[PDB]
């Protein structure tokens, strides 16, 4: 597979991917709002003939809370068919280092619903986020979230 | 013409139409109007207030009665450039701000306003005249400084570009901040230009001289490493190159371009040091393991016996992990068909070794080990293989060895739906994936391949209950609605295709309007960003976005739905009964045209009071949207009606043109058209165009060659 | 994921 950072020309593939593995979903507005305020935290995997395969999509705190700048994933998922590889680890990675090198931020932040054991064993154990607390019916449907909220020090 | 009371009372116009509820506004105008009917700005400002709780012509009308009053005055083409504006009709937008401003040359918000719309019809040349006459008005801020360069880099006019930033960048002596980041992407911009106008030698230097005020250290990086190959300093790109690696070892393209350093490829094809290229690729394997790359690279470029030893290699790594997209990795070597064979003989041996050892080969039992669970995983692999490679017994027997020995993994009933789908069993395909979703309930992703399986066999209901699992229900209409608000193509167009394919035209035709929809909305979208990308300073991006958006409609989805709707379009104009959508068994009677009047007079009473009920059902669902503002006025039947589909094929047809010479299906439908408009010039050279590429033996052209024959002939008499 |  082939990771590299996210170009414009990649948006649509990435809300392809969002489509097809997540609930929460965005217009493609969302995405170029990222890609403007933003344009290098977010990262993509491409497979053989280049489409979007996965992708992380990463921001930094518009509003700043408490005055220390922070990023914020904001949505991160694989095709079922290139689960189980380290794609997602590695989106992951290359997003966080330009999130400190960029923009300074001094921790980063993202929310999981409390059922998703997948992303949550990826966040916790595999990335070493800590688990801030619980946002009572986050999601549409209801579920609560996980604030996750990885300190950089 | 001048009064002291209404005075008071046309500002609280303007004001409640700042404010939205355009409600109280109307209040205060109307007094003054329908006394007063003569005045311009009263009759604009009305039309505005009409125009934006709306609808819509009857605004069109009170500001045209009043632009046309008064010549003269920039409110009143002010207020017309506003509702072309929200109506999108941007050409006419411009040309009303333009006019606003030569009559009112010291209102900046004008100008402020026309340079987004001169930026969206891409009309460069005027962009940067405006973008200049802001920079005049107010030099203090670095965004103007920012657009006058990026409109003038957009005109090629690489110098005046790199005068505008480099006289902007020596008014800041002190600093440095200023944002930082915005200072960043300035370098950045200005090391583009620099590119652009003294070449690649010249930009080599200026980025080597940024690279303090560089954040983004990718694009510094990446930005050297091509400079540097482009120069054949290679020693300096192998050691920037490293950085790049250390950074991200997964970019394909930086292993391609450390080879190249190495001088151990071309710039083109990989050559030559066959032994050394190897070596680099091992010695990249002490790039920490982490990374599949130096392995799997060298497979691509591999041959004979060299190939065979490291396939092999790779293919056990794989296995004994049990990593189900081994088989996705592998595939995209199968482009030669020689390794192809290759694979296929060498995993076909590895499920006979695993017969009764559990050890691949023969010499395998020599270093001893063993493997409970590889053969699931080699069974997996063989039943994707022979998918593929189109066997369909071979394969489907492989995917059966492997459901019995776990029948609770998901992907090999995946890959069983395939199989069938691929024998033309249809209904088993979608049984299939229907258990594959039963076995992971919580995955919107099989759950959407579940639906799309339906969607293939034509059971679209079922297909929108399957979706409604995942979707946010609460609007439009359920699941469908909302996966059209979240501009998800592939549901839309599996779903077109559908009901085109059960002559269910009016679903059809609304479909794929939702695709054109999802477009023309991608395409406006950047519009907000011809502000927006200067007040951030991401110049760089907002190039990236403008030749994104140039290009926009040049997409599969957008052809296909285009494609869809101007056959269906061509089946309104020639069969009188298509604008019914008849049921399959309907269409296909009138069609043969065998029937008596007896009978054809009943299928069309029955098929009218059935278009009835569609439309009576269609009432409904309006008064249950706008009972939760902007409607929708087609929840199904208003297309398919049309009064001459060729124009609507006409306007499908537009933007598929363009890119005809890549897509010459385009031209092909283009001559088909033109033949039944009785058009034949215009017919017989998009037939011609089609002809030159592709063409001569193609079935396509040929085929609308007879089509065209049979109606040019047709014309006359004889 | 964030949830707009
Ligand atoms: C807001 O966006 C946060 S929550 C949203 C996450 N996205 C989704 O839930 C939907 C779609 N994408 C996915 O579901 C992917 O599975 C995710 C994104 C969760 C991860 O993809 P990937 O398969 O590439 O994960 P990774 O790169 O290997 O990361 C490390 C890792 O994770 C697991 N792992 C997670 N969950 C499981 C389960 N249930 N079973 C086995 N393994 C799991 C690993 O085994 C990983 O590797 P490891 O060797 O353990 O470190
Ligand atoms: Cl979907
Ligand atoms: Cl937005
Ligand atoms: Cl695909
Ligand atoms: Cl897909
Ligand atoms: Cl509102
Ligand atoms: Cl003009
Ligand atoms: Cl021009
Ligand atoms: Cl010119
Ligand atoms: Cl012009
Ligand atoms: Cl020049
Ligand atoms: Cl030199
Ligand atoms: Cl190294
Ligand atoms: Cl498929
Ligand atoms: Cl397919
Ligand atoms: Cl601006
Ligand atoms: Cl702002
Ligand atoms: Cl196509």
């Amino acid at each position: 597979m082939d990771i590299r950072p996210a170009r414009i020309s990649d948006l649509t593939g990435m809300q392809n991917c969002n489509l097809h593995n997540l609930p929460e979903n965005y217009q493609l507005k969302y995405y170029l709002y990222h890609a403007i305020s933003w344009p290098m935290l977010s990262y993509v995997a491409t497979d053989p003939k280049g489409r979007v395969v996965g992708y992380v999509l990463a921001k930094m705190e518009e509003e700043p809370k408490d005055g220390i700048p922070h990023g914020h994933i904001t949505s991160v998922s694989v095709m079922r068919s290139y689960r189980h590889l380290g794609l997602a680890k590695r989106l992951m990675v290359q997003s966080q280092r330009a999130m400190v090198e960029v923009y300074g931020a001094k921790y980063m932040s993202l929310h999981v619903r409390k059922s998703n054991r997948a992303a949550i064993h990826l966040y916790r154990d595999t990335l070493q986020f800590d688990v801030q607390g619980i946002e009572s019916k986050y999601y549409a449907d209801g579920e609560d979230a996980y604030a996750m909220h990885k300190d950089f020090s | 013409q001048l009064s002291p009371k209404e005075i008071t009372l046309f500002r609280t116009a303007l004001k409640c139409y700042e404010t939205k509820q355009y409600k109280k506004g109307l209040k205060a105008i109307e007094p003054l109007l329908e006394r007063h009917p003569e005045h311009g700005e009263s009759l604009a400002i009305k039309g505005i207030l009409l125009h934006s709780l709306g609808n819509t012509k009857e605004g069109y009308d009170n500001v045209r009665l009043g632009l046309r009053n008064d010549v003269g005055s920039g409110v009143c083409w002010h207020i017309f450039g506003l509702i072309s504006r929200a109506d999108k009709d941007y050409v006419q937008a411009a040309k009303c701000y333009i006019n606003a401003h030569k009559l009112e040359k010291n209102n900046s918000s004008l100008l402020r306003d026309l340079a987004l719309l001169q930026s969206q019809l891409r009309q460069y040349k005027a962009l940067a005249d405006t973008r200049n006459a802001l920079l005049q008005d107010n030099p203090g801020v670095r965004a103007n400084w920012s657009a006058l360069a990026v409109a003038q880099f957009l005109r090629g006019e690489y110098a005046s570009a790199y005068k505008i930033v480099d006289a902007f960048e020596s008014t800041i002596n002190q600093g440095v901040p200023v944002d930082t980041q915005e200072e960043s992407e300035a370098m950045l911009f200005m090391n583009l230009v620099i590119l652009k106008k003294d070449g690649v030698e010249d930009a080599y230097k200026h980025l080597l001289s940024i690279e303090k005020k560089v954040l983004d250290r990718v694009a510094f990086l990446e930005t050297r490493a091509e400079y540097e190959l482009y120069l054949s300093k290679m020693e300096e790109a192998k050691s920037t190159i490293y950085l790049l690696l250390d950074r991200n070892p997964d970019n394909h393209q930086y292993y391609y371009n450390l080879q190249r350093a190495y001088g151990y490829e071309d710039a083109s094809g990989k050559v030559l040091d066959s032994a050394e290229w190897l070596n680099l690729y091992s010695q990249l394997a002490k790039r920490y393991p982490k990374s599949e790359c130096p392995t799997r690279l060298p497979l691509e470029k591999l041959e004979g016996d060299e190939f065979l030893t490291h396939v092999d290699l790779y293919l056990r790594k794989k296995l004994k992990r049990g990593i189900p997209s081994v088989f996705v990795d592998v595939k995209s070597l199968y482009k030669d068909t020689k390794k192809c064979k290759v694979v296929e003989d060498l995993v076909s041996k590895y499920a006979s070794s695993l017969s009764t050892t559990n050890k691949f080969s023969e010499d395998d039992d020599n270093s001893q080990i063993e493997i409970p669970t590889t053969l699931l995983w080699t069974y997996y692999f063989l039943a994707q293989h022979f998918d593929h490679v189109g066997e369909l017994e071979k394969a489907e027997k492989y995917v059966d060895l492997a459901i019995d020995h776990t029948p609770t993994l998901v992907e090999l009933f995946m890959t069983k739906a395939r199989i069938s789908k691929h024998k033309g069993e249809l209904q088993t395909a979608m049984e299939i994936m229907d258990h594959a979703r039963k076995l992971d309930l919580q995955d919107r992703f099989i759950n959407g391949k579940c639906a799309k399986y339906m969607l293939r066999n034509d059971e679209n209901e079922l297909a929108a209950k399957t979706v409604s699992l995942f979707t946010r229900n609460e609007a439009v209409g359920g699941a469908v609605g909302d996966l059209a608000d979240m501009q998800c193509l592939w549901y839309m167009l599996e779903d077109g295709k559908s009901f085109a394919r059960q002559k269910k035209f009016a679903l059809a035709l609304k479909r794929f309007s939702t695709v054109f929809k999802i477009f023309d909305t991608w395409a406006d979208d950047q519009f907000d960003f011809h502000f927006f990308a200067f007040r951030k300073g991401s110049l760089r991006t907002y190039l990236d976005l403008m030749s994104w958006e140039d290009s926009v409609y040049d997409d599969p989805s957008f052809r296909e739905a285009a494609q869809g709707s101007i056959e269906i379009y061509f089946a309104l104009f020639d069969l009188p009964f298509a604008k019914y959508s008849p049921k399959l068994p309907d269409f296909e009677k009138l069609s043969s045209g065998e029937i008596n009047e007896e009978e054809e007079k009943k299928i069309y009473k029955k098929l009218k009071k059935d278009l009835s009920k569609r439309l009576e059902r269609a009432e409904k669902l309006k008064e249950a949207d706008k009972s939760r503002k902007y409607d929708e006025d087609p929840l199904g039947e208003n297309l398919v009606a049309t009064s001459e589909p060729l124009k609507e094929a006409q306007k499908c047809l537009e933007k598929l043109l363009p890119y005809g010479d890549k897509n010459p299906s385009a031209y092909i439908l283009a001559a088909q058209l033109y033949t039944r408009l009785k058009n034949f010039d215009t017919a017989s050279k998009y037939l011609e165009q089609a002809k030159v590429i592709l063409g001569q033996n193609d079935p396509t052209v040929i085929s609308t060659e007879k089509f065209y024959n049979s109606i040019k002939t047709q014309s006359n008499a004889a | 994921s964030a949830s707009e």
